[PDB]
RNA sequence: GAAAUACCACCCUGGCGCGGCUGGGGGCCUAACCCUCGGAUGGGGGGACAGCGCUUGGCGGGCAGUUUGACUGGGGCGGUCGCCUCCUAAAAGGUAACGGAGGCGCCCAAAGGUCCCCUCAGGCGGGACGGAAAUCCGCCGGAGAGCGCAAGGGUAGAAGGGGGCCUGACUGCGAGGCCUGCAAGCCGAGCAGGGGCGAAAGCCGGGCCUAGUGAACCGGUGGUCCCGUGUGGAAGGGCCA
RNA sequence: AGUGAGGGCGCGAGCGAUAACGUCCGCGUCCGAGCGCGGGAACAACCGAGACCGCCAGCUAAGGCCCCCAAGUCUGGGCUA
RNA sequence: UGAAAAGCUAACCGAGCCCGGAGAUAGCUGGUUCUCCCCGAAAUGACUUUAGGGUCAGCCUCAGGCGCUGACUGGGGCCU
RNA sequence: CGGAGGCGUAGGGAAACCGAGUCCGAACAGGGCGCAAAGUCCGCGGCCGUGGACCCGAAACCGGGCGAGCUAGCCCUGGCC
RNA sequence: CCCGUGGUUCGUGGAGCCAUGGGGGAAUCUGGGCGGACCACCGCCUAAGGCUAAGUACUCCGGGUGACCGAUAGCGCACC
RNA sequence: GCGGGGGGAACCUGGGGAACUGAAACAUCUCAGUACCCAGAGGAGAGGAAAGAGAAAUCGACUCCCUGAGUAGCGGCGAG
């Protein structure tokens, strides 16, 4: 009967700030190819998209 | 695999930094410089494959 | 769409250093004892 | 002589000596096993084989269960499906079309830094080996030659041609903006550590710029030295690169 | 919450034969989805016009007034026959 | 089975008929019900084994708050 | 009446942990905040996720049975030409 | 204990314990599996036999109650 | 001289054990150990005194309810 979050999503970075918010590794490109080098390698902090990130939420609603 | 092969700088034990490269021309030939985060700058030297 | 940095890995048994946010703020301004209340006089506390 | 010689030491090569390990194969049986005898529980033929149990590798439609893309002035066959550039976007920007055109899925170890110098093609006139066109002299020139690579923008007040010295084609990072609904991709003063080009006023966090690009999973390696399912460690594993 | 395909007309480029109630995009209107009234014979999108409901009331669009059918077989000046 | 075309197999088995999974599945069609009142959609974007589907963007409605901020107009820069 | 609980009551982090502070970090530069601006429960209701979830609608796949008085075959056994 | 497999929140994995199909192939309480793949610890339990009550299931059959139905709903079936 | 066998709506134990549909394809996966064939003990069987739990120098048969988190986690880490 709970429905319980994309327990994948949850996993998959996918966190919340109980004040109405996530993010997920900026993950923008990062750990994956990137013969890459530096400078561009300056984007790993963390981030988060508006607007969508509702689904991602009451999925999860109950835990992460 | 073409001229074209990927190598990266490591700095005398003490850290390793990246980038990528080449082949062609002067091949092998490796040291170059670059800077670690081992002390403040430092040599590095580069080369490792 | 990401990769992740969060591993929860193959098992069921953590251990423990008890994270349970409490505050001296509800203490004083109005449910204590100025001296000794203790994990175990918290219950009333909003803080368990 | 590269070595010195006795007799006592250890250690090897050996094609042959011998010994422990184990790989290859050739002979009637025999008692399990099979067929068995032909009129009987005893005889007969085969017999360590293959029958057969399990694990092994491999043939393998005979069988099973799926799939074998979208666009497109029908379907299919034909085209074609990512990116840069120009036109049509009609003047902000910005838009199809089986509309026009045309390139890229490299690299350049130094076209990466900075300091110092220089400065086109082509026209003309005069000249050794020339000899429509090198090389040098003499004038002339919104710079149309030039900048790996296509176009377009730019632009020799050089980004362009030459010399010196050098790595920032740095880590930590960035405020604040381009565009975009998603994610993208993209622009960047300035603070820190840290160097390099001048003495320095400062430039340098790759190139003259707009294409050389790919989530997520999965797994590798150089860390790290965070976690370990009683504790010490460890298989294993979290974040970095 | 619903459409995620639509068509027409005018202007501006494609294309197509500068052909089609063709198909491509854009500025506008449109028509659906109101676009139910006038209307041009009758005609989803061409000019007029937005209908909450009445009137055995009057002024008007467009576009009309010999008749079929409301409205001058007006006047004035021509030109075709 | 089958002197085999894909034949016949309780009157139409190119894989029988009854019951069962089951009310399979159904971006496809149908059908989708009292009165009245307000507003008023789009019939486009973006990637999609999607392309008569869908997630997000564009337009709508009811509620809070901002409350003169809007289309359009006047004027004067700096863009074509 | 039953007080195992689940939601609040700081959170920040992959964690070690720190703690209203915080991870990056050697960085005084950013992002999660701090900001309580208390929720928590019962109901009624717009509303998804699982369950057939506006309703009846198919080709068919799978299990267990049902039949050679269906039909073709083959076996046994008389007859007729 | 080797591989071949079942369980289990485990789908192949660092993957444990119980469980068995193959081959190996033993210990009597200093015994032996179990906590941590595994190794050094402490701890745990006592395996490879046996028996059954009691608390949740089920509905043929009986009783009773129903903001559960009225003869096309109700079991299809209110009566050969 | 005994026993069984033969039944029985549902519950029940073990025996053996499937496509759909989902994963908008679908081959791991999925429905699921679900449907169904079976054998069998009952009036209820099932399980049922620990080579258990779990790490506190702790508990103590087995079964069923509420909670334990839908977390701990299993995985074309995707549907689930």
């Amino acid at each position: 009967m709970p429905k319980m979050k994309t327990h994948k999503g949850a996993k998959k970075r996918v966190k919340i700030t109980a004040s109405g918010k996530v993010v997920a590794m900026k993950t923008g490109k990062r750990h994956l190819n990137w013969q890459k080098s530096g400078k561009e390698i300056r984007q790993k902090g963390r981030k988060f998209v508006l607007a969508k990130p509702e689904a991602e939420r009451i999925k999860l609603l109950l835990p992460y | 695999r073409i001229k074209l092969l990927l190598e990266c700088t490591e700095c005398k034990r003490r850290n390793y930094a990246t980038e990528k490269n080449k082949r062609n021309t002067p091949n092998k030939l490796e040291l170059r410089k670059y800077c670690p985060w081992c002390r403040k700058h430092t040599v590095h030297r580069e080369v490792k494959i | 769409r990401s990769t992740t940095l969060m591993r929860l890995p193959k098992r069921g048994m953590q251990g423990q250093v008890p994270g349970e946010i409490k505050r001296p703020r509800y203490q004083g301004v109005n449910l204590k004892d100025l001296a000794r209340f203790e994990g175990e006089v918290t219950p009333e506390l909003l803080v368990r």
